């Protein structure tokens, strides 16, 4: 049902309010949820851009983490793309975009006809006998293969706040990720670079300080000081 | 270059061959769907002479004194597609015999 | 103030209202930015 | 280097253009005092005019026989070659707005119908409504996709007035 | 009696169950009227038969190391004496053109006069000499295996074309060069295929 | 009694009509037995500037 | 001279034949209206095509129709 609220005091739409769902705070003010799968949709699109969100900002701050700690000598996230194409292994940048179109599309258009008909990938002998366990319990939650550990198998009470686990650190790795392009954007380096330079010195170290997010800021500063 | 006689008398007995023997049950077939009882037939009655003029002449469904069906005009039609593709032949063994490729290299 | 502001919310007013924003936006727009051809960032 | 236009980089013709301007720019400053306020603006306005050669070139910006800058219309000529910045991200920052203001037109056209004597909506305008749907417009091509398969977008014809040819 | 799936959940067509080679794989719609079902069906199988026939010939005049099938018909530019499995053949080009015209012309011409569907699409008699097709259960099975194998290389004919269009390297050596360095010689890294790799 | 109910909204299929394919309430239905006796009233008016009008029977149907 | 029409669609409101300043309309008694009118042109060749009526016409489409067409001293109105 509903947990907390996005905004206390504002107005809840009235297709959020009795509504089981995943970290629901009722933050829609726009009612794009309004239509029931309609919403089936966009929660499958909030489920997919977080756990892509958390395996590429993970893929970040870890590497970014051992490189400030000397451990391992892998570059930045943002020069890393150049990094492996100059490389004497690299496979060619027309040969890996190929391949991972291809590979999710195979992928993707089993998640796309599991959503239009659910349960549908279960049908016997088409994935060489192994599809039975591929039958989705719940749109955007397939299970089978993909919780081999059985982490899911538990009480009712613990699955959705596993699932509000995994939407609150899904959206909290979504916006460091557009953070993570707004930094490069603006300062040029990387997360734990900005850490470090955020906890030595914060005051001088902004994103107002930067002249590149808030232009014109740095003028008045300028004409503040003449 | 070819020689001009046998490559259009081949040509046209070929194409000659193809309207009686094989083109030929393939005709009175479209026509039977195009000029047939229950539609369009004739397009005119027939009172005056300017009228008259588009019925159908009178050496054309006599009758068939070839086994098949194919008539005078059928002989006439197929005689020129012979000779058209017999001269096309012809020109195309002329253009190359010329020095000139026409073909892609 | 209900009666005044019930003529406020009528069409010319509106049609201010509006230009007004728009015009102004662009006009800082193109003061504190110089004139551009390319949306190069 | 496409369609025979050089870089605006390395140009003869653009520069030519740019100290065509600057002289006859310089030409109206000997004749006020450098300590004058339109002494300034003709100041700022060479200013503007070398900052704004400046950054036309090393931009991906060319120019052919002229020197005058050129823009390149074709999509995937404009991906492949540094020239997207041109027409096409304008080309769907156009699109954006113009479908913003058709959404809200469309919301408020639906709000006031359902209402009576809805004629006088249209020069009556409602402040809150129409600001609320202002600032609840940015998802405009999300909810213009969802009500075009549903049939919320579009009307089957047996409603609508047709002419009696 | 459906020989599998395209997609495992797609929408079953009602059109195309008692057909060969059925898949349910045409989401367009295609065929959905009877007579124009049929047309397309013959057209698919000869279609496929000229395929069968395209890639035996690219394939034999490989394994057989004969040549290319592509500098095969170069012999008419350079006007030499072609061959064919080493038997040197003294025919002229304009006699084997017009030969392959009027043969093809007879053939397609006999083969359309059936003015019956079975038939025309499974004519059988003196097309079939070996009577395999004298049970029902085999002659099925030999129908899907033959749909089957033939929509593989009406795949693999455009496959051919492609590959030489984009390389000038035979059949064998993109296949070796597959085999060999397939990160570093496929489709993707000719840069034609794909417009910017 | 031989029309619509009165009040109710209505679809006008008269070709000719301003008003073809729209929706219409009924305001009276005549008894008499005339060529038109359904009259019914637009919200929207025509270029003339009536919003009124009548029609026949065939040219009334419920709109779905 | 000019073809004025009236058709069945009349329901008699006898204001087409007051905004026809030439007498060219009148009204007879019907049964197809409540009214139990109906408009007819008994002096159709007096007629110039000025569509007053068709002004003052109110059913959609109108009742009464004008057709232009072959003018005469009369429907053209010239005092001279
Ligand atoms: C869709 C996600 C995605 C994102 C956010 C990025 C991010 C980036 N890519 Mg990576 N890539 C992405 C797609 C992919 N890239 C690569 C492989 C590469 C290569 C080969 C290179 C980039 C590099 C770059 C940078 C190009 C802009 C720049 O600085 O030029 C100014 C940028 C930081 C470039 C880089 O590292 O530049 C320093 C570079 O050379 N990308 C692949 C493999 C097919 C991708 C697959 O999705
Ligand atoms: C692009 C990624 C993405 C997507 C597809 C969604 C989609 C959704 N989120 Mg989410 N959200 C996101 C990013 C995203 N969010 C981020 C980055 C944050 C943190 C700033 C949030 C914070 C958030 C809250 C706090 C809540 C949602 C809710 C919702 C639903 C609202 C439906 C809607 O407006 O249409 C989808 C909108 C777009 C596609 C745009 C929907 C399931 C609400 C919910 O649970 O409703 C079911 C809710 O309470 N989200
Ligand atoms: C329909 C054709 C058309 C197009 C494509 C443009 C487009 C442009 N003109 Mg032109 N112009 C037009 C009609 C047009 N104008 C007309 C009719 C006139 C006469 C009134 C002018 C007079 C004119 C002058 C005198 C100047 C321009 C300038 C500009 C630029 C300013 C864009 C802007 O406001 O910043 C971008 C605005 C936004 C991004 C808005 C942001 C909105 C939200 C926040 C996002 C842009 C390249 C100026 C320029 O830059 O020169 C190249 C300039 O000097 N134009
Ligand atoms: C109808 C509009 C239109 C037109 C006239 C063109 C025209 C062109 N495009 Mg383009 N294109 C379009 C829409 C259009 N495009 C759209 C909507 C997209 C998707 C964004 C693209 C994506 C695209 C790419 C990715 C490429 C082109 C290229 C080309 C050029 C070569 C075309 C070709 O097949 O090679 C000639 C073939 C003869 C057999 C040509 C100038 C190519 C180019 O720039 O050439 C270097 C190229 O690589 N286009
Ligand atoms: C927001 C309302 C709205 C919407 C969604 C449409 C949509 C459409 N119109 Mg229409 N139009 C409108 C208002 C609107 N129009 C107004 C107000 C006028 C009078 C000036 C016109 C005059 C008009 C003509 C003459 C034509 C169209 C055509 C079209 C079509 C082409 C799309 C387009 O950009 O046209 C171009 C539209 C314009 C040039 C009009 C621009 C006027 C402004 C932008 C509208 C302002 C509306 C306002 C901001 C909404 C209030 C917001 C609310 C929060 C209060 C499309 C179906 C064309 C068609 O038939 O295509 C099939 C066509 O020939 N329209
Ligand atoms: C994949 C190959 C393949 C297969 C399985 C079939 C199978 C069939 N065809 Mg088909 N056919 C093929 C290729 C194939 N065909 C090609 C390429 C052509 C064009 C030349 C035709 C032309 C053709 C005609 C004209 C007719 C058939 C008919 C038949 C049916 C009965 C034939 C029979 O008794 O022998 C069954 C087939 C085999 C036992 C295949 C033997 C495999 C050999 C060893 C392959 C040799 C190829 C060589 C290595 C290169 C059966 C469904 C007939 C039919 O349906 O009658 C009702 C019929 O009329 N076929
Ligand atoms: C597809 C494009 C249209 C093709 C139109 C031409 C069709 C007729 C071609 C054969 C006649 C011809 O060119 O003779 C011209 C000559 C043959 O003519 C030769 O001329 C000699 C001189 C001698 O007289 C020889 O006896 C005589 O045979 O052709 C050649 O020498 C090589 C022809 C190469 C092309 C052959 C295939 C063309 C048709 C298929 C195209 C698609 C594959
Ligand atoms: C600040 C932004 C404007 C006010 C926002 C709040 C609002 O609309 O409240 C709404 C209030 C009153 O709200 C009224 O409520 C009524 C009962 O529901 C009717 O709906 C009226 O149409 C509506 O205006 O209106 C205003 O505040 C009008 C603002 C002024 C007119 C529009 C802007 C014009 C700007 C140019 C001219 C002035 C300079
Ligand atoms: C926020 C940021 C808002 C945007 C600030 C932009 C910032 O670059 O402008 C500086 C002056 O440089 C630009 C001058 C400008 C130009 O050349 O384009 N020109 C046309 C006015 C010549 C202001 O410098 C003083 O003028 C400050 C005066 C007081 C400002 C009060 C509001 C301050 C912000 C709140
Ligand atoms: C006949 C054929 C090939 C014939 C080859 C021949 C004669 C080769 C002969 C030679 O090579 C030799 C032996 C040796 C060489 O030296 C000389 C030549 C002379 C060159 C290929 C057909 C090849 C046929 C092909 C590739 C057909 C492709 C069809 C597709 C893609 C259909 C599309 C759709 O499926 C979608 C996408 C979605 C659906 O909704 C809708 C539909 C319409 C069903
Ligand atoms: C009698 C008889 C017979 C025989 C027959 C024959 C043998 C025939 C042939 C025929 C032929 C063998 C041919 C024909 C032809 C016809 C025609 C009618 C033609 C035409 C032509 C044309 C028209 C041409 C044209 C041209 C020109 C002019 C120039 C340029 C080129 C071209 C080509 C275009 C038999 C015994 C069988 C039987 C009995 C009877």
């Amino acid at each position: 049902s509903m947990q907390g609220n996005w905004l206390p005091g504002s107005q809840t739409p009235a297709h959020l309010k009795d509504l089981k769902m995943a970290g629901n705070f009722g933050f829609d003010p726009l009612n794009l949820g309004a239509e029931p799968q309609a919403l089936r949709w966009y929660q499958q699109a909030e489920l997919v851009h977080s756990r892509t969100a958390m395996m590429g900002v993970a893929g970040i701050l870890i590497p970014g983490i051992f490189t400030k700690l000397g451990a391992l000598n892998v570059p930045q996230w943002y020069e890393a793309g150049k990094v492996y194409i100059e490389g004497e292994g690299a496979i060619p940048f027309g040969t890996l975009l190929m391949t991972t179109l291809f590979s999710y599309a195979f992928v993707e258009g089993k998640r796309w006809q599991d959503f239009r008909k659910p349960g549908s990938q279960a049908e016997p002998g088409t994935f060489f006998g192994l599809e039975s366990q591929f039958k989705g319990t719940e749109n955007g939650y397939p299970g089978g293969i993909f919780d081999p550990l059985g982490y899911s198998k538990t009480s009712p009470e613990k699955l959705d706040e596993l699932k509000l686990k995994e939407i609150k650190n899904g959206r909290l790795a979504m916006v460091a990720f557009l953070g993570f392009a707004g930094q490069y954007g603006a300062t040029g380096k990387g997360p734990i670079d900005n850490l470090a330079d955020h906890l030595a010195d914060p005051w001088h170290n902004t994103f107002a300080e930067n002249g590149i997010s808030v232009p014109g800021l740095s003028a008045v500063e300028q004409a503040a000081a003449n | 270059l070819i020689a001009a006689p046998v490559a259009i008398g081949g040509s046209t007995a070929a194409l000659l061959a193809l309207g009686r023997f094989v083109f030929l049950p393939y005709q009175r077939r479209r026509t039977d769907m195009e000029v047939g009882p229950g539609r369009l037939g004739p397009k005119t009655t027939g009172d005056t002479f300017f009228d008259r003029l588009q019925k159908p002449a009178s050496f054309v469904e006599t009758k068939s004194k070839d086994p098949s069906g194919f008539g005078l005009i059928d002989v006439l039609g197929w005689g020129a597609l012979g000779h058209v593709f017999g001269y096309f032949l012809l020109a195309c063994s002329s253009l190359q015999d010329a020095g000139i490729e026409p073909f892609p290299r | 103030m209900k009666d005044f502001t019930t003529y406020l919310s009528t069409a010319p007013v509106v049609g201010l209202g509006w230009a007004i924003f728009t015009s102004g936006l662009l006009i800082e727009i193109n003061r504190f930015f110089p004139d551009p051809l390319v949306f190069s960032f | 280097d496409i369609a025979g236009l050089t870089p605006c980089s390395e140009s003869k013709a653009y520069n030519k253009l740019e100290r065509k301007e600057l002289k006859v720019l310089d030409k109206r400053l000997k004749k006020y005092e450098p300590g004058s306020a339109p002494y300034l603006a003709l100041q700022a306005t060479k200013e503007r005019t070398e900052n704004r050669f400046k950054t036309y070139a090393k931009q991906g910006l060319l120019c052919g026989n002229d020197g005058l800058p050129h823009l390149i219309s074709d999509p995937g000529l404009a991906l492949r070659f540094n020239h997207a910045g041109e027409v096409f991200i304008p080309t769907f920052g156009f699109l954006y707005v113009a479908g913003y203001i058709g959404h809200v037109g469309r919301q408020y056209i639906i709000l006031s119908k359902e209402d009576a004597k809805p004629t006088d909506k249209e020069i009556i305008l409602d402040v809150p409504l129409a600001l609320k749907l202002a600032f609840q417009g940015w998802a405009w091509p999300l909810a213009s996709i969802q009500e075009l398969r549903n049939g919320s977008l579009l009307e089957k014809d047996e409603n609508i007035t047709v002419s009696p040819r | 009696t459906r020989a599998g799936n395209f997609a495992p959940g797609s929408e079953p067509k009602d059109y195309l169950e008692g057909l060969p080679g059925n898949y349910n794989f045409d989401p367009l719609e295609l065929g959905k009227e009877k007579g124009t079902l049929q047309r397309y069906r013959e057209a698919e199988l000869i279609h496929c038969r000229w395929a069968m026939l395209g890639a035996a010939g690219c394939l034999a005049v490989e394994v057989l190391g004969l040549g290319n099938w592509y500098d095969a018909p170069l012999w008419a530019v350079t006007g030499d004496k072609p061959t064919w499995f080493g038997i040197e053949v003294p025919f002229d080009i304009a006699t084997i053109l017009g030969v392959e015209v009027v043969a093809m012309a007879v053939a397609e011409g006999l083969r359309n006069e059936n003015q019956d569907m079975e038939k025309r699409l499974y004519p059988g008699g003196a097309f079939d000499p070996l009577g395999f097709s004298k049970d029902p259960k085999s002659f099925e099975d030999k129908k899907l295996k033959e749909l089957k194998n033939g929509r593989l290389a009406m795949v693999a004919c455009l496959g051919f074309a492609g590959q030489h269009a984009a390389t000038g390297k035979p059949i064998l050596a993109a296949l070796g060069d597959h085999l060999s360095s397939p990160f570093f010689n496929n489709f993707a890294t000719n840069g034609v295929s794909v417009p910017g790799l | 009694e031989i029309g619509p109910k009165r009040g109710s909204l209505v679809k006008v299929l008269r070709p000719e009509s301003y008003w073809y394919n729209q929706v219409g309430k009924v305001v009276s239905v005549d008894q008499s037995g005339i060529r038109y006796p359904v009259v019914v009233r637009f919200e929207n008016q025509n270029y003339a500037g009536v919003s009124t009008n009548n029609y026949a029977l065939d040219e009334v149907t419920d709109p779905p | 001279a000019h073809v004025v029409k009236i058709y069945d669609t009349c329901i008699g409101c006898t204001q087409c034949v007051r905004a026809c300043p030439l007498d060219v309309l009148e009204m007879v008694p019907w049964d197809g209206c409540k009214a139990a009118q109906m408009a007819s042109s008994p002096r159709t060749e007096d007629c110039v095509g000025c569509k007053r009526c068709e002004t003052a016409c109110p059913t959609d489409f109108l009742s009464v129709r004008v057709y232009l067409g072959n003018e005469s001293t009369r429907s053209l109105g010239l005092a001279y």
